[PDB]
RNA sequence: UGUAACGGGGCUAAACCAUGCACCGAAGCUGCGGCAGCGACGCUUAUGCGUUGUUGGGUAGGGGAGCGUUCUGUAAGCCUGCGAAGGUGUGCUGUGAGGCAUGCUGGAGGUAUCAGAAGUGCGAAUGCUGACAUAAGUAACGAUAAAGCGGGUGAAAAGCCC
RNA sequence: CCCGGCGAGGGGAGUGAAAAAGAACCUGAAACCGUGUACGUACAAGCAGUGGGAGCACGCUUAGGCGUGUGACUGCGUACC
């Protein structure tokens, strides 16, 4: 339940090798507005695909 | 050329030219010191085995150097006994050149 | 001064070729570790792997005296929960020729990664005919 | 800064 | 120290160690085990040691030709200006000026002078025979100084 | 006369902290744990003193059986030869002579030999 | 040119920030504002203010150059800690840290 | 629990008996240099010695000799805004506690030598106070009555308004 | 003045001997947490040090070699009270 002796920054360290983040390095330009976003994702003005598809 | 000869509770391999630091002797700093205590001097496939010694054969070296060498610490302790020592040391030396091999 | 220490980048190994036929596993394995080791060398260092690279050839020759080809029982454990499995000199040659000498030389060689390093350089051949024709190995009358 | 409540102790036994 | 007597937690139980008093030395907010008192340093010196030290401390004056004896040591006023005219035409900055008999006139000049002391022929000390540099005398300190030393 | 122990305790541990440089852990940071790891390196250091003289004198002899083998002697029969031959050349002048001059150890050996035999 | 420019006494621990920090150390300001615009984390937007504020500072104050711009060295450091009071089981209680960060970002054109 | 009653490899001599000669082998002994204690010593003389002999593992404990800090006299003297103390590095130095010089910061106090007085030297006491780690970004986010959508506000709306 | 939510915070400018004196404000030690640089480290078992020691990176006068930092490998080595 509890430590024996204390856990040394090697071990913090070391464990928390496989806690970095992920980037995404896959953004994808718009057809026609050409503006960037996430795959399969609509934009911030509404686009998708070239459509307008939110219209607002 | 490089020859071997005996010092302050040591011995020695030295070549004509360079410099050996060996104990301290009671030796001026300018003067030159001899060496007729060789055991081995050997030139280049020319050998010379003393029994015990060379016969004719002295190394006339000049000294350089008197100083002390690095400190070392001396440390005794005894666990769970209540006791510790602490010393230190700096051992003399004499830096001596070999300036002449004569075999 | 300060003694002679060899580099280990500026040693030079040798290739050697013994053959194991009619030879005592002891007597054997004991100058294979010492060739390994670099005891035999004038520049000898304990901490650098100074040996000459050693091809054993007929594996399944070496001799045993006495009754140890029967009774010289070969332990080893598996880690498991009750894996103790054991073998006799005479079924370990049919099975394994190859790894009589390996065992037999790693138990005389020094235990690390040194001792590990320098067991790499012993290549261990159950036939008479072995593939390092091309370091011109010398045979090694022993 | 409180205490524990101090481990349950057992039934102590005798001679 | 000004608190309570009551003992901070229980003996047993808690985890935290032994205490009977927040007032206790290995505590903060008072201490200090074996406190200070007023007491008294002045330590006992024997009529016979003290006589016999400052006749000795006399003895190296002369030895060291500090002593300066002379017939008579008074200012006519106690202007500190005349007083400072006056010993530097004997090459002095620096003097213990006993006399034997206590002026006024005397005292209010050497007053504000920090390197001059003047003094009554009874009331000497051994420290001012040894801290100032010189020493002076006039003629009838000497055999005052004479016969309470002996 | 209070006197603050600040300035001395403060350079009492730099003191030890400054030997324990180059120690795993805590044991270069932390002042208790480096002054356990400070006298544990002097104990270290004054009982390696004599295993420096130990461990290079069997080294020495190593060398010195490596080479007098390549020339057909052992080194009991070697050290015996010697002796009898009267040469005090010691073991750490033998080593490095047959570690650079292969030529000066084998007239060695066959005066070893001469007098053994 | 240097243009240091960071952000103290931000409401969140340093180890959380340096996950996000870690994503756009030596990459340009035009793939490193992109990176954080996609990133789902609360330091995400916190170091994009303070990143988007660098690159202000590096055309108002002194310089040129925004294109040609890069985040070389960046770093969290763990500020003081704002301490509360959790009150816990059987009347005890346990101690919390409402732990901060200076986030410093320092972005140059080499 | 696993060979597990040569340390292991392994050994028919590398096992046992007798003999001999070598070699390894301790901080033991010898060689060199250095320090200290004690007893003698030719004669030096409040002292070093060409010396000479011998000693120097150590708990409790006893004796002897020292280092460092604060304050006081020394000392209205000395250093110091061309930079004190403290802090942080380096190079020397003594058997040692330590000491000297100096790079940087710092900014106005410190203090020679010789004496005196201690609130005079912290690793431990489940020691006290303050700060920071650890487990760990883990449990948990506090009744399983339940939320879903649209519009508005706002930098940002699952929690605000309709 | 600019970024930023007419925020918090920061960067410029200015005052100031000094803003590595900005109100959390003289001096800013250690524990602890970081970034950069040099080396080692993903086949190698243990009080993590010590003796030896190759390699690498620098600092130098010398053109021979020392010093600093890391340190493969290797004998020895089971913390303090």
């Amino acid at each position: 339940a509890v430590q024996q002796n204390k856990p040394t920054r090697s071990k913090r360290g070391m464990r928390r090798s496989h806690d970095a983040l992920t980037a995404v390095t896959s953004l994808s330009v718009d057809k026609t507005s050409g503006e960037k976003h996430l795959r399969h994702h609509i934009t911030a003005d509404g686009y998708y695909r070239g459509r307008k598809v939110i219209a607002k | 050329m490089y020859a071997v000869f005996q010092s302050g509770g040591k011995q020695h391999r030295v070549s004509e030219g360079q410099t050996v630091r060996l104990e301290k002797l009671d030796i001026a700093t300018g003067e030159t010191v001899e060496f007729a205590e060789v055991l081995m001097i050997a030139n280049g496939e020319e050998v010379k085995i003393g029994v015990p010694f060379v016969d004719g054969g002295v190394i006339k070296a000049e000294v350089v150097a008197h100083g002390r060498g690095e400190k070392v610490k001396i440390v005794k302790f005894r666990r769970r006994k209540h006791y510790r020592k602490q010393q230190g040391h700096r051992q003399w030396f004499t830096d001596v050149k070999i300036t002449g091999i004569s075999a | 001064m300060k003694t002679f220490t060899a580099k280990p980048e500026t040693v030079k190994r040798d290739w050697y070729v013994v053959d194991a036929t009619g030879k005592t596993l002891g007597r054997l394995a004991t100058e294979l570790a010492r060739r390994l080791r670099g005891k035999h060398k004038a520049e000898y260092t304990p901490h650098v792997d100074t040996g000459d690279y050693i091809i054993v050839l007929n594996a399944d020759k070496v001799a045993v005296t006495g009754n140890k080809r029967t009774d010289k029982v070969y332990y080893h454990h598996t880690g498991h929960i009750g894996g103790i499995k054991q073998a006799t000199f005479e079924e370990m040659i049919a099975r394994r020729p190859e790894r009589v000498i390996e065992i037999a030389v790693k138990g005389m060689l020094p235990k690390g990664p040194l001792g590990r390093a320098m067991f790499r350089k012993l290549k261990v051949y159950a036939g008479n005919e072995h593939n390092h024709a091309a370091q011109q190995p010398q045979v090694l009358d022993i | 800064p409180r205490p524990r409540p101090r481990p349950r102790p057992r039934p102590r036994p005798r001679p | 120290v000004t608190g309570s007597g009551k003992k901070p937690w229980r003996q047993k139980g808690t985890g935290r160690a032994r205490s009977g008093s927040i007032k206790s030395p290995i505590w903060r907010s008072g201490g200090v085990t074996f406190a200070a008192r007023p007491q008294d340093h002045s330590q006992k010196v024997n009529k016979k040691m003290y006589r016999g030290a400052l006749k000795s401390i006399l003895s190296e004056l002369v030895r060291q030709d500090r002593l300066i004896v002379v017939e008579k040591f008074s200012v006519e006023a106690p202007k500190t200006k005349l007083l400072a005219q006056k010993l530097k035409d004997m090459a002095l900055e620096d003097v213990l000026i006993i006399t034997g008999e206590l002026d006024e006139n005397l005292f209010l000049a050497a007053r504000n002078l920090h390197k001059v002391d003047v003094r009554d022929a009874t009331g000497i000390d051994p420290v001012s025979l040894i801290a100032f540099d010189k020493v002076v005398m006039t003629a009838d300190a000497v055999k005052q100084v004479e016969e309470m030393l002996a | 006369a209070r006197v603050k122990r600040g300035v001395i305790a403060r350079a009492r541990h730099k003191k030890i902290l400054k030997q324990a440089k180059g120690y795993y852990g805590a044991r270069s940071r932390v002042y208790r744990v480096a002054f356990q790891a400070v006298i544990k390196a002097g104990q270290y250091a004054y009982r390696d003193r004599r295993q420096r003289k130990r461990q290079f004198r069997q080294l020495w002899i190593a060398r010195i059986n490596a080479a007098a083998r390549q020339n057909g002697i052992s080194y009991s029969k070697f050290i015996n030869g010697l002796k009898k031959a009267s040469v005090e050349i010691d073991r750490k002048i033998l080593a490095d002579i047959a570690v650079f001059d292969k030529v000066a150890f084998t007239a060695l050996v066959e005066k070893a030999k001469a007098a053994l035999a | 040119m240097e243009t240091i420019a960071k952000h103290r006494h931000a409401r969140s621990s340093a180890q959380k920030v340096r996950l996000v920090a870690d994503l756009i150390r030596g990459k340009k300001v035009s793939q490193a504002l992109d990176i954080l615009t996609y990133t789902n984390k609360k330091a995400a937007v916190l170091v994009k203010k303070v990143l988007e504020s660098a690159i202000a500072n590096a055309e108002h104050n002194d310089g040129a150059d925004i294109d040609d711009l890069k985040v070389t060295k960046i770093f969290v450091d763990e500020g003081p800690s704002m301490k509360r009071i959790m009150p816990r089981a059987k009347g005890r209680a346990d101690r919390i840290l409402k732990r901060t960060s200076h986030i410093t970002v320092v972005v140059s054109d080499r």
